[PDB]
C-alpha cells in the first residue's frame, strides 16, 4: 500500500461541510421532474414586489386590526400641517415589520441598497388637492415647518391627476441611520356636494435592483 | 459591492440542524418517523414555498446521558415507505433483507446516511386542499428509522442519541406569505382565533416618529 | 521668490523643489481650494510641542466648516505647509511629521482630543503622550526644519482609510506633530519668541 | 549571501502560539470571545502596523488537570458576530442551526477550525481616533467560542483545554513606532505617566566606550 | 478500496505546519479589498529609514529624558580632544536600543550587512569649525590621540559649508566585533558676538541595501 | 471521500525506512555550500592508499 498520514482534524463532525455520503438505496430511480411554473432561483425575486406597509399602527387599532393599513386625510384639517411620519429602517420594529422586505431582513445580519416607497390614493373621483412628500437625509433633523421641508428633497403630489406617486430612497445601510419621511398638507381638501369628506391612503414598499444582503442568521 | 450568492435557494437551506432527540433507558426499541415540521424553526422556513424537492443526509451522534462512551454495538434500521414496522424487540422485521441497516459502535465517528427523493409525485407539497379518499392531508411519507441495541439480553446502558439532518439539491416553486400566528398542531394550519396578535408593534401617535 | 495665487487668497514662498509625497502617491479622484492660514504659535525657550487634528481643524473656519456640518460623506487629500521665521542669530531644529490614527492616552475629555483650530500642547513629548517613543517617529512622513539652512517644509498627504467615504464630525484621520528636538537658544537683547505658521490646502475634495 | 525570505510579512506571523487557557471544574459552560490583544506578546507585534487583514486557524488541545484522558464527548460552538450568546447550560441557543459546531471526543486528535475574514470594512484596525456613536474603540468583533460537555447531567470530570491560533494570508499597511511602555488595559493605549522608563540603559561618561 | 498504510507520525499536532483545514463558513463572501497606500511587503523596508540614536545616555538624564537625543559641542573646549564615542553593534544595549534597527534585531538571531551613520549640525548660522569622524576597524584598539586616529579611516567635517555628513560602516556580523566610532575636535569653536556659545549635534542611523537577517526568535 | 483500506503493517516503527517526515522549521534557509577540496564520494577511495 501507499504510505499515508493522519493530520489533526480527524473524527470530527463539522455541521457545515459539503461532504458526499454513501446512499441508502443504490438501485432506486427517483421520479424525474416536470415543468411547474414559478420557480424561485434566488430570494431577491421575492424582495422586489410591492407589499403593504402598516403606518397607522397606533395603540387603539390592536383590537380591530383591519384599520391598520390605511391612514386618513380629512377636510377639517388646516393647511401646512403634518399628516404622518415614519422612519426608513427595514430591520427594526415599527411599520416595516409588516412587509416582506422587513421579514426577510430578520434572517440576515447586514444589508445595503436602495428602496422605493409607493403611495396610492383611494378617495372619491370628484375631489382634489395637493400633498408634499418630504424625505430627510440620514443624520439630519426632522423638519418643523413645511418651508424647511421644502428645501430638501421632496415630491409634490396632486391627486387630481395621478393616483400613485413613487418616492425613491437613495441609500440605506446597516452594520443611527434613519431616512425620516414626512407627509405635509400642501393645500386643504376640497370636495363638492355629495362626495364624502374623508379619504384614505395606502402605502407600498419594496426594494430596488441593487439590494443585497449577507451573513445568514436565524431569528 | 459584492455578489448575490448569500441569498441563493441552496445556501438558504444548508447547515444541518437538530431534528430529534431520542432517549432509550434501561421495550428497548424506538420508532422515529421522518418529519420536517416537528420544530417551530424550519416549519416557518419551508412554508415560504409550496412545492419543494430535495434529498436528505443524516448523522447519528450517540452517547450516554452524561457524555461518556462505552463499547456498545448498535443497529439503525431504515424502513422504506410502504413496509411494516418492527413491533417487538425480536420481531421478524429486524432481519428482513430489503430494509437497509447500518452497524456502528459507540466508540466510532458517527454514521452518515443519505436518503434520495422518495415521492411518487414530482415534488413534495406541504399544502393539500382536497381530500385523500379524512383530513386535508397529503401523501409524501418520507420514511421511518428504528434503533436498537444488538443482542438477546437487555443491555445495562441507557443510551441517548440525537439526529442531525442536512438538505441537499433544493428547488422551490410558488412562493407564499410567511406565517405570523402561533402553531397548535402539526398537520393543519390552525390558529387561535379568539385573539389575533398584530403583525407590527404599536406607537402612541402617528406623528411621533 | 514666487507668489502662488489659488482662489481669492495668495501666499509668498520661494521656488523650493523639496516636497515630500506621503507613501509615494498623489491624491486623485474615482474612489474650497484656497490657502487657509491658521494661528501662529510662539516658539519660546522651553516650549514642548503642539499637535493639530485633521480634519477637525477646519470645522470652524471657512465654508468647509459648513460643508462638514451639512453633508454626511467626505473624502479629500491635503497639502500642509509649515514655515518658521527666525534670523541668523537663533539656533534650533524642529521635526514636523504626520501620523495616521493618532490616539492619545490619559496619564481624555473632548477638549483635548479635538482641540479645534487653536491646537493643544503636549505634556510628555518624549513619549508623544501615546506610549510610543520619539526617537522612531521618522518612519512616518517627516521633514526637518533646521534654522541654520532652511525655513520651510511641505508635506502632501493622500487619503487613507479602510472605508472609501467617512463622516467629518466624528472621525479624525491623522494628526500633525511639531516638536522642538533641539531647543531654541539666543543671547540677550534678541527677540524672545519665534512664530510658526501653518498653512492648509485641500486637494481633490468630494462630498456626498 | 542568502535570500530575503526570513523577513517577509507572512513568515513574521507564522508558528501558532497559545492565546487562551480555559478551565471547567466539576455553571458548566464557558464563553471565550476572540481577541488578539490579550497577551503582552503579539500585541506589541501586531501594533507595528495600522491596518491588517488575515484569517485564522484554531486548534483545541484538551485534557484533564493532570495529563490523562477519559472517553468524553464535547461540543465547541462558534457564534458569528451579531448573534445572541448562550446564557445557560440548556439554553435554546445551543441548538440554533446557523451557529456551526464541532463534535469531538477527548481520545481523538484535536479539532481544527478555520475562520475567514469577518469584517464589514476592508481591513482590521487597532487604532480608532473617533467616537462610535463612548470610548475610542473600533467595531471589528471577530466572534465568540462556547464550549460545553454534551449530556443532560453534570459530568464527573473537570476539563481543561488550551486554544492555539495561527494567522494566514497576512497583509499590512502604514507602519508605526513600536510601543516601549508597559500596558495597563486592553482597550486604550494608556501608560503610567508618573514615571517614564527611558528607552536605552545608561553609562557613566559619554567617552567611556 | 485502495490499500493504504499508516506510517509513524500520525495523530501528532505539530505547531508549525502549513496544513489546509476545513472552513467554518463555506457560503460566506468576505469583503473584497481596496487600494490603501503604504503597503509593507517586507520588513527590510522599515529598516532603511533614518531614526535618531541616543548617544547622550548618561546617568543624570534619566529624569529629563528629552535631553538624551543631542550631545553638545562648546567653545570652552580645547583642540585635539575627544567629544563622544560609542560602539557599532545594533544587537546589544547602549545607544542602538533606541533606533528601529536595534529593535527589529531583537526579533532575530543572526544578521549581517553594512550600515550608515548620518550626523546633523543644529547650531547658529554665523559659527564654523571642523570635526573629525574616525572609525576604528573591528578588533583594533581605540585611539588615544587624533594623530593616531587620523591614520585610519576618517572623514573631515567642517560645518561651515555642509550641515550633514554620512559615514558608512563597511561590514558587521553576528553569529567581540565592535566598530568603535570617535568624534575628535579638529579645530576649536569660533563664533562672533551675539550668537550663542554652545551647539548640539543629532545622530541618525539606518541600514544599507545589503542588510539581511534570519532565524526568527522571540524577545 | 474515496474508500481506503488498512493493510497489516500499520503503526509499526521500522528503523531502516527511507520515509520523508515533516520539517520542524519550514521558513528556514540553510547556509548554501561552497567548494571545499577533497570530497569523498565513496569509501573505496580510502581503501586505495
Amino acid at each position: 500500500g501507499i504510505p499515508t498520514e493522519l493530520k489533526p482534524g480527524t473524527n470530527q463532525f463539522l455541521t457545515t461541510d459539503d461532504g458526499v455520503s454513501a446512499p441508502i438505496l443504490p438501485g432506486f430511480h427517483p421520479t424525474p421532474p416536470i415543468h411547474i411554473p414559478g420557480e424561485v432561483h434566488n430570494l431577491l425575486e421575492i424582495c422586489r414586489v410591492e407589499t403593504i406597509l402598516e403606518v397607522n399602527n397606533l395603540k387603539t387599532n390592536e383590537t380591530t386590526p383591519m384599520q391598520r393599513l390605511c391612514f386618513p386625510v380629512s377636510v377639517q384639517s388646516k393647511t401646512g400641517e403634518l399628516c404622518a411620519a415614519f422612519r426608513a429602517d427595514p430591520g427594526r420594529d415599527g411599520p416595516w415589520q409588516s412587509t416582506i422586505l422587513g421579514q426577510l431582513c430578520r434572517y440576515y445580519t447586514q444589508w445595503s441598497g436602495s428602496l422605493e416607497v409607493t403611495f396610492m390614493f383611494a378617495g372619491s373621483f370628484m375631489a382634489t388637492g395637493k400633498m408634499l412628500i418630504a424625505y430627510t437625509p440620514p443624520g439630519g433633523n426632522v423638519p418643523a415647518d413645511r418651508i424647511t421641508a421644502m428645501l430638501g428633497t421632496h415630491v409634490i403630489w396632486d391627486f387630481g391627476l395621478q393616483s400613485s406617486v413613487t418616492l425613491v430612497v437613495p441609500w440605506i445601510s446597516n452594520t443611527y441611520t434613519t431616512g425620516i419621511i414626512t407627509i405635509w398638507y400642501q393645500t386643504n381638501y376640497v370636495v363638492p356636494i355629495g362626495a364624502p369628506t374623508t379619504a384614505y391612503i395606502v402605502a407600498l414598499a419594496a426594494a430596488q435592483d441593487n439590494f443585497t444582503m449577507k451573513l445568514c442568521k436565524d431569528t | 459591492h459584492h455578489s448575490t450568492q448569500e441569498t441563493a435557494i441552496g445556501n438558504f437551506f444548508s447547515r444541518a440542524g437538530l431534528v430529534s432527540i431520542i432517549t432509550m433507558p434501561t421495550d428497548g426499541y424506538v420508532n422515529w418517523d421522518i418529519d420536517l415540521m416537528g420544530y417551530a424553526q424550519l416549519r416557518r422556513k419551508c412554508e415560504l414555498f409550496t412545492y419543494m424537492r430535495f434529498d436528505a443526509e443524516f448523522t447519528f451522534v450517540v452517547a450516554k446521558p452524561n457524555g461518556v462512551l462505552v463499547p456498545q454495538l448498535l443497529q439503525y434500521m431504515y424502513v422504506p415507505p410502504g413496509a411494516p414496522k418492527p413491533t417487538s424487540r425480536d420481531s421478524f422485521a429486524w432481519q428482513t433483507a430489503t430494509n437497509p441497516s447500518v452497524f456502528v459502535k459507540m466508540t466510532d465517528p458517527p454514521a452518515q446516511v443519505s436518503v434520495p427523493f422518495m415521492s411518487p409525485a414530482s415534488a413534495y407539497q406541504w399544502f393539500y386542499d382536497g381530500y385523500p379518499t379524512y383530513g386535508q392531508c397529503p401523501n409524501n411519507m418520507m420514511g421511518t428509522f428504528s434503533i436498537r441495541t444488538v443482542g438477546t439480553e437487555k443491555s445495562p446502558h441507557s443510551i441517548t442519541l440525537r439526529v442531525y439532518m442536512r438538505i441537499k439539491h433544493v428547488r422551490a416553486w410558488i412562493p407564499r406569505p410567511l406565517r405570523n400566528q402561533p402553531y397548535l398542531f402539526k398537520t393543519n394550519p390552525n390558529y387561535k382565533g379568539n385573539d389575533i396578535k398584530c403583525t407590527s408593534t404599536s406607537r402612541d401617535k402617528i406623528t411621533t416618529l | 521668490v514666487a507668489q502662488l495665487t489659488i482662489g481669492n487668497s495668495t501666499i509668498t514662498t520661494q521656488e523650493a523643489a523639496n516636497i515630500v509625497i506621503a507613501y509615494g502617491e498623489w491624491p486623485e479622484y474615482c474612489p474650497v481650494n484656497r490657502f487657509f492660514t491658521l494661528d501662529t504659535k510662539s516658539w519660546a525657550k522651553d516650549s514642548k510641542g503642539w499637535y493639530w487634528k485633521f480634519p477637525d481643524v477646519l470645522t470652524e473656519v471657512g465654508v468647509f466648516g459648513q460643508n462638514a456640518q451639512f453633508h454626511y460623506l467626505y473624502r479629500s487629500g491635503f497639502c500642509v505647509h509649515v514655515q518658521c521665521n527666525a534670523s541668523k542669530f537663533h539656533q534650533g531644529a524642529l521635526l514636523v511629521a504626520v501620523l495616521p490614527e493618532y490616539v492619545l492616552g490619559t496619564i481624555p475629555p473632548y477638549a483635548t482630543t479635538q482641540p479645534g483650530q487653536v491646537g493643544a500642547v503636549l505634556t510628555h513629548p518624549y513619549v508623544l503622550d501615546a506610549g510610543i517613543p520619539l526617537s522612531q517617529l521618522t518612519v512616518c512622513p517627516h521633514q526637518w526644519i533646521n534654522l541654520r539652512t532652511n525655513n520651510c517644509a511641505t508635506i502632501i498627504v493622500p487619503y487613507m482609510n479602510t472605508v472609501p467615504f467617512d463622516s467629518a464630525l466624528n472621525h479624525c484621520n491623522f494628526g500633525l506633530l511639531v516638536i522642538p528636538v533641539v531647543p531654541l537658544d539666543f543671547n540677550a537683547g534678541a527677540t524672545s519668541e519665534i512664530p510658526i505658521t501653518v498653512t492648509i490646502a485641500p486637494m481633490c475634495a468630494e462630498f456626498a
